[PDB]
């Protein structure tokens, strides 16, 4: 159950939630900071 | 003719190697256990323009090199854009333009293939004989994989596990529909069809293929695809909804 | 305990703990 | 742990794109029938078109146009047309009207940039010889090239208004496959520091780590290694085709022990 749960946690890392792309470094070298910042906010609600 | 299809036409479809692990993948793949088209072009000939769908896997046994290369295009004439490969004793002439073809195109071993070309915009060049092929046409390009494997069956298709490899990566953007194979004239093959399909693939600690699970073959498969394993224990297992 | 090996355990506790099997960035 | 020092490598490439091919050019198909040109292998600059004189449409969708000139693509494909002044607006995501739905529907989830020029003192006669299709039963699929009568022929002529003009657009679609990049632009590579908390740029994978020599058997065609976890493993070398193994740089918490303040003043750490 342990190993379980914590497997599931690392694989959420990988999802999208609605934004471009599922990593900060491509979106931080792709976008100006004024959109980078919604799509970031919505990155930040799913991993909380 | 028809024949069945075992367990043949898996490809890699990534360039990210992997080591032992269990990796579950959505691609155009040949599902397991179908029925294969068996054709004698020539035997009385009859080597038709058979349509291409989604993709094709093409699979043949021969010694003497009668089979050559292929004709791909909607139309086959100098109208639109075809598609020509041809298989040299020396290298290959990979090249696509308008082709007025004939009737019985065929190398003349002269140009039998076709009547006339122009308007060319691309041009490339680059008994246990068992050869195996998967040609595809997504986002323009045109992807072939391939893997040559020691089968002394001619007259059906074998059993057993070989993952094909990329060959030629083509960015054409050509419009194919339907296809046809060249052959040469001083003759059996077989013709898939490629389907939206998941599947679970096995690699071992090299990074090889070699074994495979069809998620939506039968029951026990979708258990298999559900629990991310190749082994079922006992007991009960809730594996989808129905509607 | 045996006394014979190094991890001062019995012949049980030795049958046991050998039973049960088995990011950072 | 910090990293200390950065790594920069680059493809084999020397190559310039041939942007002036459509940008300099002096025909230009009709809106109806557009011209698709294919770029590829080559250094492509855009800080050109950034500071090129009388643009009047430079709109970058999903990128920024500073950021421009350090990425690299799989492939580059500009198209090339002519169009009203009035017309120019069609021509994006989301749009409707006689040449978003009946000429060219530029989708949605579209990547890349779009430029249009004023292009009176060239191609004003009326020119005729550009026409824009009017009529269809349904509306145009993105980036499909479709050839009363549904072709109708323009007023391109001197002395109109500005939004009735001859515009010369061109639209850059850029394409992110899993193909290794052929356009990368102007940009210097160095060479490779070994266990070392470093950071990384193998266009077009970055990251930060440390880098070692990786004995994985890669196949000639593969070029990335991942984990279970679906996370990188192994690079290869964009100049020496060698393979790399990583390892992320040390992390971890720290913590204070300590007595009574009444006792002592004096502390230990982990
Ligand atoms: C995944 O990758 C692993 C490697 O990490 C592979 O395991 C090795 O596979 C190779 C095959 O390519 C094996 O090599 C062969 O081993 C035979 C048996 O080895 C034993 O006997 C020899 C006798 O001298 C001992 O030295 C050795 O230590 C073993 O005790 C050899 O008989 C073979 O030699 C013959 O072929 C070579 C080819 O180069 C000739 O040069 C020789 O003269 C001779 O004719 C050959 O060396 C290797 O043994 C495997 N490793 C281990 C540890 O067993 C997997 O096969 C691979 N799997 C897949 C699916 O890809
Ligand atoms: C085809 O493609 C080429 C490049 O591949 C383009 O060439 C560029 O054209 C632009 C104009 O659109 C140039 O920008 C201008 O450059 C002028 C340079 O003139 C000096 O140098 C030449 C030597 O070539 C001398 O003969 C001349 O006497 C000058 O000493 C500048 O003078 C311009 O500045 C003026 O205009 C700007 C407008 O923004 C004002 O802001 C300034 O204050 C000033 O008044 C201007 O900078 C550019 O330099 C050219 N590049 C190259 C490499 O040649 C072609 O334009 C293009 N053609 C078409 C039809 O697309
Ligand atoms: C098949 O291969 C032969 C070579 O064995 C080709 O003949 C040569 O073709 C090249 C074209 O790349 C010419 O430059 C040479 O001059 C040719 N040599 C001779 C002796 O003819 C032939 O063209 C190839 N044909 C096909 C259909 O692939
Ligand atoms: C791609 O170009 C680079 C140049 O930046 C090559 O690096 C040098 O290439 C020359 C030949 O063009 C050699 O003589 C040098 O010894 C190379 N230097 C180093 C440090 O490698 C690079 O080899 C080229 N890549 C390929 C695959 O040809
Ligand atoms: C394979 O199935 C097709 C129908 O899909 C059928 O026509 C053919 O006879 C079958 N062949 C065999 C050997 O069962
Ligand atoms: C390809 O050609 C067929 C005719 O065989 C046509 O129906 C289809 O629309 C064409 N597709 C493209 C993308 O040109
Ligand atoms: C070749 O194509 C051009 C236009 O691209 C056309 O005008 C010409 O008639 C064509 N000729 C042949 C022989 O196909
Ligand atoms: C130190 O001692 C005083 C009484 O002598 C007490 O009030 C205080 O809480 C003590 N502080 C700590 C850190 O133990």
């Amino acid at each position: 159950q342990n190993a379980q749960a914590l497997n599931t946690l690392v694989k959420q890392l990988s999802s999208n939630f609605g934004a471009i792309s599922s990593v900060l470094n491509d979106i931080l070298s792709r976008l100006d900071p004024p959109e980078a910042e919604v799509q970031i906010d919505r990155l930040i609600n799913g991993r909380l | 003719a028809y024949t069945n299809s075992f367990t043949r036409g898996v490809y890699y479809p990534d360039k990210v190697f992997r080591s032992s692990v269990l990796h579950s993948t959505q691609d155009l793949f040949l599902p397991f256990f179908s029925n294969v088209t068996w054709f004698h072009a020539i035997h009385r000939f009859d080597n038709p323009v058979l349509p291409f769908n989604d993709g094709v896997y093409f699979a043949s046994t021969e010694k003497s090199n009668i089979i050559r290369g292929w004709i791909f295009g909607t139309t086959l004439d100098s109208k639109t854009q075809s598609l020509l490969i041809v298989n040299n004793a020396t290298n290959v002439v990979i090249k696509v333009c308008e082709f007025q073809f004939c009737n019985d195109p065929f190398l003349g071993v002269e140009f039998r293939v076709y009547s006339s070309a122009n308007n060319c915009t691309f041009e490339y060049v680059s008994f246990k004989n068992l050869r195996e092929f998967v040609f595809k046409n997504i986002d323009g390009y045109f992807k072939i994989y391939s893997k040559h494997t020691p089968i002394n069956l001619v007259r059906d298709l074998p059993q057993g596990f070989s993952a094909l490899e990329p060959l030629v990566d083509l960015p054409i953007g050509i419009n194919i529909t339907r296809f046809q194979t060249l052959l040469a004239l001083h003759a059996a093959y077989y013709v898939g069809y490629l389907q939206p399909r998941t599947f679970l693939l096995k690699y071992n600690e090299n990074g090889t293929i070699t074994d495979a699970v069809d998620c939506a073959l039968d029951p026990l498969s979708e258990t298999k695809c559900t629990l991310k394993s190749f082994t079922v224990e006992k007991g009960i297992y809730q594996t989808s909804n129905f509607r | 305990p045996d006394p014979s090996k190094p991890s001062k355990r019995s012949a049980i506790e030795d049958l046991l703990f050998n039973k049960v099997t088995l990011q950072k960035f | 742990v910090q990293p200390t020092e950065s790594i920069v490598r680059f493809p084999n490439i020397t190559n310039l794109c041939p942007f002036g091919e459509v940008f300099n050019a002096t025909r230009f198909a009709s809106v109806y029938a557009w011209n698709r040109k294919r770029i590829s292998n080559c250094v492509a600059d855009y800080s050109v078109l950034y500071n090129s004189a009388s643009f009047s449409t430079f709109k970058c969708y999903g990128v920024s146009p500073t950021k421009l000139n350090d990425l690299c693509f799989t492939n580059v494909y500009a198209d090339s047309f002519v169009i009203r002044g009035d017309e120019v607006r069609q021509i994006a995501p989301g749009q409707t009207g006689k040449i978003a739905d009946y000429n060219y529907k530029l989708p949605d989830d579209f990547t890349g940039c779009v430029i249009a020029w004023n292009s009176n003192n060239l191609d004003s006669k009326g020119n005729y010889n550009y026409l824009y299709r009017l009529f269809r039963k349904s509306n145009l699929k993105p980036f499909e090239r479709d050839i009363y009568f549904p072709l109708q022929s323009y007023g391109f002529q001197p002395t109109n208004g500005v939004g009735y003009q001859p515009y010369r657009v061109v639209v850059l679609s850029f394409e992110l496959l899993h193909a290794p990049a052929t356009v990368c632009g102007p940009k210097k590579s160095t060479n490779l520091v070994k266990n070392k908390c470093v950071n990384f740029n193998f266009n077009g994978l970055t990251g930060t780590g440390v880098l070692t020599e990786s004995n994985k058997k890669f196949l000639p065609f593969q070029q990335f290694g991942r984990d279970i976890a679906d996370t990188t493993d192994a690079v290869r070398d964009p100049q020496t085709l060698e393979i790399l193994d990583i390892t992320p740089c040390s992390f971890g918490g720290v913590s204070v022990i300590t007595p009574g303040t009444n006792t002592s003043n004096q502390v230990a750490v982990l």
